[PDB]
């Protein structure tokens, strides 16, 4: 089975496994560093989206938006303070 | 047709009403004129590296992808 | 086109299938992932030459990403990609 | 509430001394009366009077105090006076009720209210005032309220036709129906390929000229087809701003008889107007025609596309050149029985605009595509072209008054070739050459074409020209005169125009001047005002009362204001000037079609005499080139007839 | 939905239906029935059957018009044996 | 690359339908 | 929140400076505009801070120099 | 080849073959198998043409049968030609009787 | 199914 699926995750370890070589990151990788980059890539993009789920489900809307988001990343601290520099387009105050 | 917009295109309202948003209860009435400047000075800051951005790609057309480099390294220092 | 809008889709409808997205909060979703991977991406390379190393491994990124990360999200993280090169290499 | 005085009459002394006719918030036109400042009070909007009487103290200061201001601007604030006056009497007759109702007064007692609309205004002043006065004052307009009550023309009087469509065929009678005056054989004709078109089930294109007749013959179709037809449900007329006003006047005189509306304003006019005027006990829809513009379709896309319209008709058509326009959009989220489509001419550029056209007409139904294509020569377009012809003939109606009517005078039309200027030569240069240090000196090359063109009509289109020249003159600033000279000189055209105008002064000749450029028309209306010229301007800025008023103010006999200055994008379109024997364009368009459609502004049905055209043409500019390219598309015309 | 609107809705849904309005084992049983009164122990090709089907349901709504119209020219809106018979005979049958 | 060159009506097909007034 | 035809205007007018003949996308002029915003919102948040630490419910233009200045430079 | 020679699809060798199996005549003319193949191919070009506005209507990429008896049903001169012809899967034009209706 | 490790503030955003 794919790599993702072996390690039962759901991003293209192959292109990121690409991409730190055409990253110029290092002339060598080894093989679980793609894998276990794509594991915390996934981990971190679920916090997030259960966040703005919520912030969604909580203005009763489905569609999650960058308000939402930004709602959602302003309200941990801890991801607030990770993307205390990243300004979200169209997500007001 | 003698005014100039570069300068009056930022304007009491809108002003008025960043400064709302930015939670502001009074202001003097001075205060505009530094805003603009600062305004200036931070537009003066990013544009000339997207500028050079563009220079770089050799295009005469500034793209959203060179105001984002400029944007991005610029930003999280300011 | 070398995008994961798909990715966001499938972890979208495993998290939180009930909500939609917009293409605006999707983009950000990209720009987002984009800017994580080259934040660890750059400093485990920077690390590896630190450590006169030509290649990266799971320890460069695991240390990495404990640099990184808040304290919580690092060891959960950690566990989590723990976790799955163990699933991945014991397969 | 205060509001604004139609007049005044008998700084301290005007506060005290004088007395103003005032209106008041919630009472009509006719509620005017002559109060005074210490009878008034203090009430509410009392700044508009303070605002008056800062008017009336300009006034007083222009009339009598200024030593310079000359006889013939004291005969212009006559004028002023005289002309607003009268409108505001026309605001003192009403034009329309639209409903009755008996309400109680504080006195216990009850009166009957008229809902009445009032004449050259709108729904935002219309109210309800006892009949009384309205019984006596136009019984004519009661007579025609109380037709309009009950026309049974309306939606729910008639089916969903499509299953079936009758026969028809050309016919040789005057329409019975039709008050105004009388069509000829090519009107009535008109009417009769319209209808045997509708009896197929079709939709239609009328492209017989510009200026001949169409707007009757359509209000002669309409009636004939809900006559005939039973189409007593909505039909909508959408039309070009400035002849919402003559469409109406068309109906107004040949079949005034009819229930029908024009649907503009502000949300406001338009609410009090769906209402009122649409709705009955709210719904269905009390008008069987509403006129309206393109914009005020997206004002209102949902609501209105929630009739079931029977009929769409369209003047310029045109104006739906391609599918994705927003109008195009709104029009095909609208659903129909029929659609008539009006051009003097079917297509202004391209084959892809027709085939929209007939897309729009009959969906995908003909085989009309990129796939066979206008190259300028080729045996397989031409044959295509050919073919395409003969299937849509049958879908067309064109004639020309060469065909239609030989008593129409013909046009002359001219080119003429000028000198640049100076000026011009230098300009041009400068932008030919790349001088960066040049546009610092009166700024961009972002678009070169446009910044030449522009220059090469007037060099006074750059601020700092007039002051460079002016200077270098020395005296040009110094007087009117010599203003006037620095100005008329620094382009050929305006040179030989001037010549020329001094000429037609001499003759007594009515002109229209055309332009595409706003600026240029203001720099000659400051031009013919320094000259002391009579003349009314023209552009899309004037709202509708203005132009209206102006347009037939000029048209009136006695019009001292013997030029007309016009722009092309609004005033070169769907107007008649009959007063005009000549035009003058100072700079024709990508598009030949627009051309035609000012000359059709002289070039109508009443014209009088036989007209005369000018093109001032720049010698060795674009402009040739742009006159070629024109002349390409209408080689494309040529190619479909 | 007001009291014979559900003969309005069953109009127009069997006009909007193409498919057989009539159990196939039941009618398939029923020819081969009949045919075993003509003659023994045919088979049949399915396809015959179906086909005898289809001209069978043509038939049947074609005289359901026909009496349909009878029924209207009588002024009454029930349909009556009386007005097939009509129909049968002005056909010639 | 074959068309019909009959004289022809305009006609439209529609399946559908809606119980507007049938409440 | 700020108009995009006057807000661009000045922008085409600095880049003029630097380059004197451009183009610009309208999602460059966008991303400016976002920018701008949320740049000036968060300075005004600081010198709001400013002018209640002054015990000041006008904020003045000494503030902004103070923000400025500490953040900024 | 004589269908080319034509300018026809139908196959003109098939249907002269036909011509003499079907022992309609003795004799059978060169030129009547492609007057009749091409009176053929245009019929069917036209009832073609109707199903497939019939499709259009419908939204449909595949012709089926119901949009060939809407489209035959709805051609006058073709249902005359066919009043006592039915298709498989067809069904009759939708249509209520006025006074049948509310 | 993506469940979410860390044990955080629960948050209303209506
Ligand atoms: N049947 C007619 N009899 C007399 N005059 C007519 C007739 N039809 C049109 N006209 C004249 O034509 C003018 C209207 O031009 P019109 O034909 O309505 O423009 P278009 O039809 O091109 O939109 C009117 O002023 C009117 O005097
Ligand atoms: F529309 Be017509 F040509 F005035
Ligand atoms: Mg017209």
């Amino acid at each position: 089975k794919t790599r993702s699926s072996r390690a039962g995750l759901q991003f293209p370890v192959g292109r990121v496994h690409r991409l730190l070589r055409k990253g110029n990151y290092a002339e060598r990788v080894g093989a679980g560093a793609p894998v276990y980059l794509a594991a915390v890539l996934e981990y971190l993009t679920a916090e997030i989206l259960e966040l703005a789920g919520n912030a969604a489900r909580d203005n009763k809307k489905t569609r999650i938006i960058p308000r939402h988001l930004q709602l959602a990343v302003r309200n941990d601290e801890e991801l607030n303070k990770l993307l205390g520099r990243v300004t979200i387009a169209q997500g007001g105050v | 047709k003698v005014l100039r917009d570069n300068i009056q295109g930022i304007t009491k309202p809108a002003i008025r009403r960043l400064a709302r948003r930015g939670g502001v209860k009074r202001i003097s009435g001075l205060i505009y004129e530094e805003t603009r400047g600062v305004l200036k000075v931070f537009l003066e800051n990013v544009i000339r590296d997207a500028v050079t951005y563009t220079e770089h790609a050799k295009r005469k057309t500034v793209t959203a992808m060179d105001v984002v480099y400029a944007l991005k390294r610029q930003g999280r220092t300011l | 086109k070398e995008s994961y809008a798909i990715y966001v889709y499938k972890v979208l409808k495993q998290v939180h299938p009930d909500t939609g997205i917009s293409s605006k909060a999707m983009s950000i979703m990209n720009s987002f992932v984009n800017d994580v991977f080259e934040r660890i991406a750059g400093e485990a390379s920077r690390l590896a030459h630190y450590n006169k190393r030509s290649t990266i491994t799971s320890r460069e990124i695991q240390t990495a990403v404990r640099l990184l990360l808040p304290g919580e999200l690092a060891k959960h993280a950690v566990s989590e990609g723990t976790k799955a090169v163990t699933k991945y290499t014991s397969a | 509430g205060i509001d604004i005085v139609i007049n005044h009459r008998l700084l301290n002394n005007c506060k005290e001394n004088y007395e103003f006719l005032i209106k008041w918030t919630d009472e009509s036109h006719l509620h005017n009366t002559w109060e005074t400042y210490e009878s008034i009070g203090q009430v509410r909007g009392l700044k508009r009077l303070d605002n008056y009487c800062k008017q009336f103290i300009i006034e007083d200061q222009q009339v009598r105090l200024d030593p310079y201001v000359t006889a013939e601007d004291i005969e212009i604030m006559d004028m002023e006076r005289e002309r607003r006056l009268d409108e505001f009497e026309e605001f003192h007759v009403p034009e329309r009720i639209i409903d009755s109702q008996r309400a109680s007064l504080e006195d216990g007692t009850s009166q009957l209210q008229y809902l009445v609309k009032w004449r050259r205004l709108n729904y935002d002043e219309a109210t309800w005032e006892n009949a009384t006065d309205i019984v006596k004052l136009a019984p004519e307009q009661v007579k025609h309220f109380q037709n309009r009550e009950n026309s049974k023309i309306l939606p729910q009087y008639s089916s969903n036709y499509t299953s079936q469509r009758p026969r028809f065929e050309k016919l040789s009678v005057q329409p019975p129906f039709i008050k105004g005056g009388e069509l000829r054989d090519f009107q009535l004709t008109g009417i009769n390929w319209m209808a045997f078109l509708w009896s197929k089930g079709d939709n239609g294109i009328l492209a017989d000229e510009m200026g001949l007749g169409k707007t009757v013959q359509t209000v002669a179709f309409i009636s004939w087809l809900i006559f005939a037809r039973r189409q007593n449900g909505p039909h909508i007329i959408v039309v070009p701003l400035s002849t919402m006003p003559a469409w109406l006047d068309t109906f107004e005189k040949w079949a005034p008889d009819l229930n029908c509306i024009c649907y503009m304003g502000n949300q406001k006019s338009r609410d009090t107007i769906r209402e009122y005027e649409f709705y009955t006990n709210p719904k269905t829809m009390k008008f069987n025609v509403l006129l309206t513009t393109y914009e005020y379709i997206l004002k209102d896309r949902a609501e209105l596309g929630s009739i079931k319209w029977q009929f769409m008709a369209v003047d310029e058509a045109h104006r739906l050149k391609n599918a994705e326009s927003s109008l195009y959009e709104s029009l095909n989220s609208f659903k129909v029985a029929n659609r008539m489509l009006i051009t003097g001419t079917p297509l202004q550029n391209n084959i892809k605009e027709l085939a929209a056209l007939v897309n729009f007409l009959m969906p995908g139904r003909f085989t009309i595509d990129q796939e066979i294509d206008f190259e300028n020569q080729d045996e397989e377009q031409e044959e295509y072209i050919h073919d395409l012809h003969r299937r849509i003939q049958p879908f067309i109606l064109r004639r020309l008054k060469k065909d239609v009517e030989k008593s129409l005078p013909s046009k002359t039309e001219r080119i003429l070739r000028v000198e640049l200027s100076d000026v011009q030569t230098e300009y041009y240069k400068n932008i030919l050459t790349k001088n960066y240090s040049a546009l610092t000196a009166g700024f961009s090359l972002l678009n070169i074409m446009n910044e030449l063109k522009k220059a090469s009509n007037h060099p006074y289109l750059f601020d700092n020209a007039e002051e460079r020249v002016l200077q270098k003159f020395g005296d040009g600033k110094m007087t009117r005169e010599n203003v006037l000279r620095g100005l008329i000189m620094s382009s050929g055209k305006m040179v030989l125009l001037d010549q020329l105008l001094t000429r037609l002064k001499k003759d007594g000749h009515r002109v229209l001047i055309f332009s595409q450029m706003v600026r240029m028309l203001d720099i000659l209306g400051d031009y013919l005002s320094i000259k002391g010229i009579n003349f009314q301007r023209l552009d899309g800025t004037v709202p509708s009362a203005q132009r209206r008023i102006s347009i037939d103010h000029f048209n009136s006999p006695d019009s001292n204001d013997f030029v007309f200055l016009l722009s092309t994008r609004a005033g070169g379109l769907g107007i008649n000037l009959m007063t005009a024997d000549t035009v003058v364009i100072f700079d024709s368009d990508w598009n030949p079609q627009a051309d035609l459609q000012a000359m059709a502004r002289a070039h109508r049905i009443g014209q009088k005499n036989h007209v005369m055209v000018y093109r001032l043409v720049s010698k060795d500019t674009v402009e040739e080139e742009v006159l070629e390219r024109a002349r390409k598309k209408m080689i494309l015309e040529y190619a479909i007839i | 939905y007001r009291p014979g609107t559900v003969a309005l809705r069953e109009i127009r849904r069997y006009q909007k239906s193409t498919e057989l309005l009539i159990r196939k084992l039941p009618f398939q049983r029923l020819v081969r029935e009949i045919a075993q009164d003509f003659k023994t122990d045919l088979r049949f090709q399915s396809s015959a059957v179906m086909a005898l089907q289809e001209a069978s349901e043509a038939y049947l709504v074609a005289l359901f018009e026909d009496t349909n119209l009878c029924a209207i020219h009588a002024k009454r809106v029930t349909i009556m044996p009386k007005d097939i018979q009509l129909a049968r005979r002005i056909r010639g049958e | 690359t074959r068309f019909s060159n009959r004289q022809n009506k305009t006609v439209n097909y529609n399946i559908d339908y809606s119980d507007d007034d049938l409440l």
